[PDB]
């Protein structure tokens, strides 16, 4: 799927917390996650306390990937919303995450393709000596 | 109604909050006016009189409290010991100043204020303002401390606690 | 960065992948299993090594397994 | 006599210890009426602590250099009453123990769901088992020959 | 509208539910697989939230367990009478309670152990107890064994009604949920009901059958010819010789004059110099004034009629600039969580304890109590750990409150939602207050140490050196002992003797109390508590505050209020938990109330208690020794514990050889503790499968597959035996020690 | 009403300057003619790092190498007759 | 009374019982045959 890009949309209504983003996300990265609602209504924040989302657009900026996924699954699996978030970097470039493919990675799709798949069971890993003075592992292998 | 506590200029996913201690006009013109924040100005200056502060107070309890308090000797024993207090402390801050700048970077300050007003980043934050910052230092400590001792120990002005 | 393996004893029953914290895993097309699918781990720049998805593992031993490797800031869950 | 320990019916620190143990009793014997029921407990303290000492006195325990009973392990045919025969006593009240045990367990191996009668215990069954642990030398060499003791895997 | 609201036979009477164990739960009643079911049993056991999701089935659990629990005390109760009235010395020590130690426990005469039955006196052999059972009942009025044997039958008769009564109001009439939250109503009967008609009851057994008996116990009489209670009720001639005034019946009462019976309601202070004890006419119109208060307190909210306050009402309009809505909410959260009324009351409970503790030394109620040494010190130790550990499970369960019962969408409060949106400023600002009051209290007690080391006396933190006054203290004790002057002009002494007034108590040549000395080493001790009270409460509450989520874990709620971790990511994710935090500050806890203890200790044997000669020489147990010694680690390791622990060590061949046998065992447990601590279960499940293979060997493998202990479990494990070591060590060597020299 | 800008990263993550003052100098010129003159030699970090830990060294040698006695017991040395063993060793 | 039976056979129950009846009857062999070091 043609990943969709990052609108000007409005926030859930909060008061503030000692809980959000600090100076790593003005040198390193943050994240954006962006949901639709058809409702005003309550929902816990991953940072502390409760927000207002608001009926429409919503966008909402973290600091981690797992604050941004927990939230989803949250919304998923409470309010019945889809969701979407994007990773943001100081100089303004905006890097699409979740959902990759626009299908979510629990259920099968074409087009992916496999990475770390080891064709052998975990029991035919060789041993450490057959790997030592080289650079791999033997998972690798 | 009307709430006291707000969230940090207006934006509610920054992690702070506007409190009567952080944002008052008060505490924020004290801050804005202590040496430690004056932007514009060379970073020498300020550092002489941070140094010229913190010498002079460091005087009163090596003085007052060391080993040797109750001897005749205390006053400039104790002025010693803070002088070698303050060459500590400029050492840490050469140390501090080498390991964080490199000679070509820029500064490292923000150059937005809380109005979203472009300024000029504060030059305390590259090599050349540290390095000169740490020398003010060293040099107001020392005078500091000299002043110290001269007001308590050569003209014996009457302190309650000397 | 962590290391996240898939060996072929997996049964496709996608238990690991909505178990990931940071969404690492994902299943993709298959025929070794009656499922008709595996588990894949293409996005192993993410992984926090919180080891979920063998807590959801039903095999024995083990189809999916994490070695905890090189640390970065987002394998060490630093928000700081 | 062993390991130069003396008998403690020759030994004069047994004696003292004795002595000295009937003194220290007789001294709380002073605080109370001669016909007061503590002074009659006392008494019978006294009387207890005389015959446990005349008993190791006619036993023919071997007394060191302190008045105490030493013991005697390594063999000798006039002290297998110190750890010879207890220990024979013991093994066989531990073997009965265990041999009940196993008959027990392997009872209710063959059921539904066995672990249910480890928590909640078959006592007709056990009754059953309990009495066995007295023939418990002669069945446990019975399986050693037949093979029936040890799984072979 | 208020009204009683039940439901009859609503749990059939049955043993069936017996036979099947973990009947409870649904993963749990479908029997073991592995050895981990016998603990997950009897760990749910009380978890009647986890049981199911209807609050009044939990509620109507809670009922009856209430009831079961008090069957269980009251059977405790019953069972002290007995022995008081059975194997004890008591009526003895009734005529010379100077010379007797207490004693209401004989043993057995088998394998020797009969040495235990000491000669505490008065022609009795036993083992001396430190309850304060003996002084409460002289100051009851109980002069002869008979009335212990009725106390002790009708407590039995009581807890049998207790455990009728659970059963009854779990199987026939169990309340509804709408009976339970009648929060108004249970406020007014618990505060004019319960507290304040028990108290108007007592008063009147104090000012019928108390002061009369122990009038004539003071007075020199012979226990044996005193007349009976009811003999004070029958005649008013009797009553009338001891106090004239109860000639005049109740129509001083009631004509309000009130004066007329200062003779036993009287406003005196201090102590009773033939007792060493609060003055009996004290205590009486203290209960008495308390009733009043209690049965117009008890009046403040409305039932069923329009006077009253709604308590919804009342939270709802306490709100400011600073606080958004306030308080609205909290009325609708503390009527649908159990959890968070058992931590709060759970945190109140434990504070009124070690405010109990601190109040029954320095204002002994009971007579005799002041100088039975051993009975004091084992009551305020007692009461310090039971105050400690309910603190701990208010922090615990309101966790638990925090984990599950917390819903915003539902159950918003402005408060707790504020709260959470700084715990970091909170937390920062407590660690650092921690950090400096480690700082500024412990690192003295180095500087003092390295400087006596270094042969430089005069550079320690010390009363001959370097001066740490209490000035404010100091100050308070000053002013309580001008107070019956200026500022309490009725009352004739102070409310305690160690304010300062200048006036010492002795009784049979031993001191009840003296003004209490403050000085340098009190000033560092007192920092010490306040630096590790400090700490356990940052442990605590930092528990509480992230129990939710953390930058760390987002969804820490999702994996539950008692989980190990969340795996070795991150770095590591060890004792993440609200569950660790709790098992955390119960060593913190230990380790604080253990100091206090220690400093009662050494105060008292030092500048308190003691002996007085008929000289007017005081001569104290160890002789002033703490504050020239309690300054340094050395002396608390030379002077208090090398130099008191002599008793407990050379106790062997004495009534007293039972201490140093729980002495050694403690130590034992304490040490065994660390194997659980310092391990985890990965190696013992290891070592577990080597053990399973010889077992397999000889057919004698079990079904119930034999697992190591979860790792929660371990740790729970550690440290019970950890806290039970410690203060078993303590408590045989208090109890050798006191009993011994005291 | 809006708090993210992709042009405006700086002000979207709060990377403001809060208490900083863009005044300009508030000390008066001789005085800081003065300072600049006679701090000069200690602003080359390079100089002042080696300098302040050698000379600070060699300070720190000398003045423990001056202390007498009244200052220091350790240089007074033991002034009584010394205690013997305990079982006559000395 | 099946029931009643099924849960006096329960673990706990028994082991308190069993170890009850053990206790009582070293007790007893040690008072009437108290002080043995040996075995005559
Ligand atoms: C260990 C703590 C300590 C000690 C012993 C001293 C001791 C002293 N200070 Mg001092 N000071 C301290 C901490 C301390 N200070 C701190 C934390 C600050 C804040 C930065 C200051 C700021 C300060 C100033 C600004 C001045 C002193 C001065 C003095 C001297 C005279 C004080 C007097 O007579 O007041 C008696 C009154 C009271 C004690 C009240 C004395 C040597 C004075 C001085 O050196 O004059 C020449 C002076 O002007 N102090
Ligand atoms: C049927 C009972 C039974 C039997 C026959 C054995 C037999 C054995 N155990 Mg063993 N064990 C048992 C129960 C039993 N165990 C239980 C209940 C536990 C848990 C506490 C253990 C824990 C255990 C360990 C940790 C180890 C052994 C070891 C051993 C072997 C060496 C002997 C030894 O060290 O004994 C020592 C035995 C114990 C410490 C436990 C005894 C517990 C009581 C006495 C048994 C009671 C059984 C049951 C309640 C009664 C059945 C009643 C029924 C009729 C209804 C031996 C094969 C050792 C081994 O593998 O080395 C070769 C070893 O290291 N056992
Ligand atoms: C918390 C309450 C409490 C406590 C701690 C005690 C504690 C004690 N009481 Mg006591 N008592 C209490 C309440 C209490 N009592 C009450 C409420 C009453 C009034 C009814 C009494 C009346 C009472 C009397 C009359 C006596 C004691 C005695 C004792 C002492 C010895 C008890 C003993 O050996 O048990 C005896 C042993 C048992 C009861 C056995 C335990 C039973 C359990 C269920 C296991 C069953 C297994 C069984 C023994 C094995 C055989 C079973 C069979 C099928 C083969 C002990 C210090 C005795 C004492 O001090 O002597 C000097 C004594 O004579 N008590
Ligand atoms: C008259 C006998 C009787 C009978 C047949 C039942 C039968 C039943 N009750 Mg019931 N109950 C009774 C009396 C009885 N109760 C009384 C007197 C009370 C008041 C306390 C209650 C309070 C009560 C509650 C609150 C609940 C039940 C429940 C139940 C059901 C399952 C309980 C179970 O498995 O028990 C087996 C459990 C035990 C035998 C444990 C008894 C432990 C006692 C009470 C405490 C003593 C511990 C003491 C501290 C020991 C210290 C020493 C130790 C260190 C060794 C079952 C229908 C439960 C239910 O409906 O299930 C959903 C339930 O929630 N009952
Ligand atoms: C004046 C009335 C009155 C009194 C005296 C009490 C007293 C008590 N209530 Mg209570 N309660 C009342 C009214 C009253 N309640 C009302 C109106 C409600 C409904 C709003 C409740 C709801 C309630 C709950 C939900 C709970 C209590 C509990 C308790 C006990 C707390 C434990 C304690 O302090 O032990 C003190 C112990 C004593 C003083 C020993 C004597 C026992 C007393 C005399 C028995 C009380 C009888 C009762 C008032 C009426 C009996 C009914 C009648 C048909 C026989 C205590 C016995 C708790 C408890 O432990 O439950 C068992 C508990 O969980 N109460
Ligand atoms: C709940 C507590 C309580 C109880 C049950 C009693 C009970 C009693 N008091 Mg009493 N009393 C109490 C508290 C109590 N008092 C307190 C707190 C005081 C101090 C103010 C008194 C002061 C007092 C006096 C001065 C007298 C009694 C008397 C009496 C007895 C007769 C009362 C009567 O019928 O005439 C009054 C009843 C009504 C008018 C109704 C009765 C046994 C009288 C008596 O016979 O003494 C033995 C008597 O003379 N009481
Ligand atoms: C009136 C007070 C009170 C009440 C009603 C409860 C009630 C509850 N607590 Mg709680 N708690 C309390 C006080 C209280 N607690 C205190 C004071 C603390 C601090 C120590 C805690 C700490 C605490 C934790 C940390 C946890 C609970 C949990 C629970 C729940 C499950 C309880 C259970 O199944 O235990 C079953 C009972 C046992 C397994 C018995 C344990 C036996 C102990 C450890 C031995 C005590 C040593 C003993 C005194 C010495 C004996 C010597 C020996 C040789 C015989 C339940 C709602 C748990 C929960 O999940 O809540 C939802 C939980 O995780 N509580
Ligand atoms: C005696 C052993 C010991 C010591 C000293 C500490 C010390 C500390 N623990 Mg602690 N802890 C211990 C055992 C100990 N723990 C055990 C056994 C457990 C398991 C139950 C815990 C569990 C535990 C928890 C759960 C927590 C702590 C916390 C703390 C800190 C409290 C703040 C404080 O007082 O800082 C002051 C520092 C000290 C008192 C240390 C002594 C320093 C003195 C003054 C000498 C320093 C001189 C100088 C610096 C030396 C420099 C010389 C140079 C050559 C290096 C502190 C670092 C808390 C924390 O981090 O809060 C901030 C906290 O939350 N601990
Ligand atoms: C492995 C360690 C160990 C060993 C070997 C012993 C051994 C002994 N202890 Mg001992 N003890 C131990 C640990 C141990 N104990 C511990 C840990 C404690 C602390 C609780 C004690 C506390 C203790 C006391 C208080 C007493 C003993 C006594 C005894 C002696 C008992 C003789 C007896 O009753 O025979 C008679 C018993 C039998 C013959 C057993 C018969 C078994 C069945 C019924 C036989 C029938 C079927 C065939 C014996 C030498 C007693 C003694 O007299 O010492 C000199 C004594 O008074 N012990
Ligand atoms: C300290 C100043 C102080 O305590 O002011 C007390 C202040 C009063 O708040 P309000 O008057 O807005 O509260 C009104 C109601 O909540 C009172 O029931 O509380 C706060 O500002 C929140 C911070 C308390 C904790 C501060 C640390």
């Amino acid at each position: 799927t043609p990943p969709q890009l990052d609108p000007s949309t409005p926030s859930p209504i909060f008061g503030g917390s000692t809980g959000g983003l600090l100076r790593k996300a003005q040198e390193e990265e943050f994240y954006v996650i962006t949901w639709e609602s058809p409702k005003e209504q309550v929902f816990e924040m991953p940072t502390g306390g409760a927000a207002i989302m608001r009926e429409g657009p919503n966008l909402l900026k973290l600091a981690r990937k797992e604050q941004c996924l927990a939230l989803g699954t949250r919304l998923r699996s409470k309010y019945k919303i889809n969701y979407q978030f994007y990773r943001v970097f100081p100089n303004g470039e905006v890097q699409y995450l979740h959902p990759k493919d626009g299908v979510y990675p629990e259920k099968v799709n074409e087009g992916r393709t496999g990475v770390g798949v080891n064709l052998r069971s975990i029991g035919k890993n060789v041993n450490p000596i057959e790997v030592k003075f080289t650079g791999k592992q033997v998972y690798d292998l | 109604t009307y709430q006291v506590i707000q969230p940090i200029n207006g934006d509610p996913f920054i992690g702070s909050l506007e409190t009567p201690i952080t944002s008052s006009p008060l505490i924020a013109w004290y801050l804005s006016n202590l040496p430690g924040y004056r932007t514009a100005v060379d970073p020498l200056l300020r550092g002489i009189e941070v140094g010229l502060a913190h010498g002079y107070l460091l005087v009163g309890p090596f003085v007052i409290t060391g080993p040797l308090r109750n001897a005749p000797n205390h006053g400039a024993v104790g002025s010693l010991g803070a002088a070698g207090l303050i060459v500590i402390l400029s050492i840490t801050l050469t140390m501090y100043g080498i390991a964080s700048f490199k000679e070509g970077d820029p500064s490292t300050a923000p150059s937005l204020t809380l109005t979203g007003r472009k300024k000029v980043p504060d030059p305390l934050q590259t090599a050349d303002g540290w390095a000169r910052f740490t020398g003010g230092f060293f040099f107001g400590g020392i005078s500091g401390v000299i002043w110290a001792y001269f007001l308590l120990y050569v003209l014996d002005l009457p302190y309650f606690v000397k | 960065s962590h290391s996240v393996k898939i060996y072929d004893t997996c049964i496709g029953c996608t238990q690991c992948v909505r178990a990931c914290p940071t969404d690492v895993l994902e299943m993709i097309p298959w025929d070794g299993c009656k499922a008709k699918q595996i588990a894949s781990a293409p996005r192993t720049e993410d992984c926090v090594g919180c080891k979920r998805c063998e807590s959801a593992c039903p095999t024995d031993f083990l189809s999916v397994r994490v070695y905890l490797w090189h640390e970065t800031t987002r394998s060490m869950g630093l928000a700081y | 006599d062993i390991s130069g320990l003396t008998p403690c019916k020759d030994s004069k620190q047994f004696a003292k210890r004795e002595k000295q143990q009937i003194k220290k009793l007789e001294s709380s014997l002073k605080l109370y009426a001669p016909e007061s029921a503590p002074a009659l407990a006392l008494n019978a303290q006294i009387e207890k602590t005389k015959r446990r000492f005349d008993n190791y006195g006619k036993y023919g325990l071997l007394c060191g250099s302190d008045g105490l009973p030493h013991l005697i392990v390594n063999g000798d045919q006039r002290h297998w009453g110190e750890f010879i025969t207890p220990g024979i006593l013991f093994l066989y009240i531990a073997g009965w123990i265990g041999w009940v045990g196993r008959s027990y367990l392997i009872a209710i191996s063959g059921e539904k769901k066995p672990a249910m009668k480890e928590i909640i215990i078959d006592v007709p069954l056990a009754s059953r088992i309990i009495f066995r642990g007295f023939i418990w030398p002669v069945a446990a060499y019975r399986e050693f020959l037949n093979g029936d003791l040890i799984a072979k895997d | 509208e208020v009204k009683i609201l039940v439901d009859k036979d609503p749990v059939k009477t049955s043993f069936e539910e017996w036979a099947k164990p973990g009947h409870f739960s649904r993963t749990i009643a479908k029997g073991p697989d592995t050895t981990t079911w016998i603990w997950n049993l009897h760990a749910d056991a009380h978890d009647f939230d986890s049981h199911t999701s209807d609050l009044e089935e939990i509620s109507r659990k809670v009922f009856s367990a209430h009831f079961g629990q008090l069957s269980i005390i009251f059977l405790w109760l019953s069972g002290m009478y007995f022995h008081g009235a059975r194997f004890s010395n008591y009526e003895a020590w009734l005529s010379d309670p100077t010379h007797i130690g207490p004693s209401a426990q004989v043993v057995w005469p088998i394998v020797g152990q009969e040495i235990l039955n000491g000669d505490v006196g008065g022609g009795f052999r036993g083992i001396q107890i430190t309850s304060g059972f003996f002084q409460m009942w002289r100051a009851s009025g109980i002069t002869s064994e008979l009335q212990l044997y009725c106390t002790a039958i009708g407590a039995l008769i009581f807890a049998a009604l207790m455990l009728f009564a659970g059963w009854f109001h779990y199987h026939k009439a169990a309340p509804k949920l709408a009976w339970f939250q009648d929060v108004e109503s249970m406020l007014n009967h618990h505060l004019a009901g319960l507290l304040g008609l028990g108290s108007l009851g007592w008063a009147g057994h104090q000012v019928h059958v108390s002061l009369p008996i122990n009038q004539f116990l003071n007075a020199g009489v012979d226990p044996k010819e005193i007349p009976l209670p009811h003999e004070f009720i029958l005649n008013r001639d009797l009553l009338s010789q001891l106090y004239p005034s109860f000639a005049e019946g109740a129509t001083p009462f009631f004509t309000l004059n009130w004066s007329k019976y200062a003779e036993f309601l009287t406003f005196r202070g201090g102590l009773d110099p033939v007792t060493g004890g609060l003055w009996l006419t004290d205590i009486a119109h203290h209960h008495l004034a308390i009733a009043i208060l209690f049965l117009i307190a008890g009046h403040m909210y409305r039932t069923n009629w329009g006077i009253g306050h709604g308590l919804k009402d009342i939270l709802e309009a306490h709100k400011g600039p600073f606080t958004g809505q306030g308080h609205k909410g909290l009325y609708e959260i503390l009527t649908t969580s159990w959890h968070a009324q058992l931590s709060l009351n759970l945190a109140m409970l434990g504070s009124l304890t070690i405010v109990v503790a601190h109040h029954m030394y320095s204002m002994p109620p009971y007579p005799y109590l002041a100088t039975d040494y051993g009975t004091q010190l084992s009551l305020f130790t007692h009461h310090m750990w039971i105050g400690g550990f309910l603190i701990v499970g208010a922090a615990a369960h309101a966790a638990i409150f925090m984990v599950r019962d917390y819903d915003p969408t539902t159950r918003y409060n402005d408060l707790l939602d504020r709260v959470l949106r700084h715990r970091d400023a909170i937390i920062s600002h407590l660690n650092w207050a921690c950090i400096f009051l480690g700082f500024h209290s412990f690192g003295l007690y180095i500087h003092n140490d390295t400087m006596s080391a270094l042969g430089r006396p005069q550079d320690m933190f010390s009363d001959t050196a370097i001066q740490l006054q209490p000035v404010f203290a100091q100050w308070i004790q000053n002013t309580h002992a001008l107070a019956p002057g200026a500022t309490a002009p009725s009352a004739t002494a102070s409310t305690s003797l160690t304010w300062g007034g200048g006036d010492l108590v002795a009784v049979g040549g031993k001191v009840a109390l003296l003004p209490i000395p403050l000085g340098t080493a009190d000033f560092l001790v007192h920092h010490i508590h306040a630096f590790t009270i400090h700490v356990t409460v940052l442990i605590l509450l930092k528990g509480v505050l992230f129990a939710r989520s953390s930058r760390l874990i987002p969804d820490k709620a999702n994996l539950g209020f008692r989980f190990p971790c969340d795996g070795p990511g991150r770095g590591g994710t060890c004792q993440v938990s609200a569950w660790d935090h709790v098992f955390l500050g119960l060593f913190w806890m230990y380790n604080s109330i253990s100091v206090v203890i220690f400093h009662f200790s050494w105060k008292m044997q030092s500048d308190v208690w003691g002996s007085i000669s008929d000289q007017g020489v005081v001569t104290h147990i160890t002789g002033g020794n703490f504050a020239q010694s309690s300054i340094t680690i050395n002396g608390w390791l030379r002077d208090f514990l090398w130099a008191q622990a002599s008793q407990v060590i050379q106790s062997y061949g004495s009534s007293l050889s039972a201490y140093g046998l729980f002495f050694l065992g403690a130590h034992f447990v304490w040490a065994f503790s660390l194997m659980f601590l310092f391990s985890g279960r990965g190696y013992w499940q290891e070592l577990i499968e080597s053990i399973v293979w010889a077992h397999n060997k000889l057919k004698v493998a079990p079904a119930t597959q034999p697992r190591a202990l979860s790792i929660v479990q371990g740790r729970a494990v550690g440290v019970t035996h950890y806290l039970l070591g410690g203060i078993a060590t303590t408590w045989a060597f208090f109890l050798a020690r006191i009993i011994a020299v005291g | 009403s809006v708090y993210f800008d992709l042009e405006d990263i700086a002000n979207t993550t709060g990377q403001w300057d809060v208490y900083g003052s863009d005044a300009p100098s508030p000390y008066n010129g001789l005085q800081s003619k003065f300072f600049e003159t006679f701090a000069a030699p200690f602003t080359k970090r390079g100089l002042l790092l080696k300098f302040l830990l050698l000379g600070g060294g060699a300070t720190l040698a000398f003045v423990s190498s001056q202390a007498t006695g009244d200052d220091l017991p350790i240089v007074k040395g033991p002034q009584l007759p010394p205690q013997p063993g305990p079982r006559g060793k000395i | 009374m099946r029931d009643l039976k099924t849960y006096l056979s329960v673990a706990p129950v028994l082991s308190t019982l069993w170890f009850g009846a053990l206790a009582g009857l070293l007790i007893e062999i040690n008072r009437f045959f108290p002080d043995a070091l040996t075995f005559p």
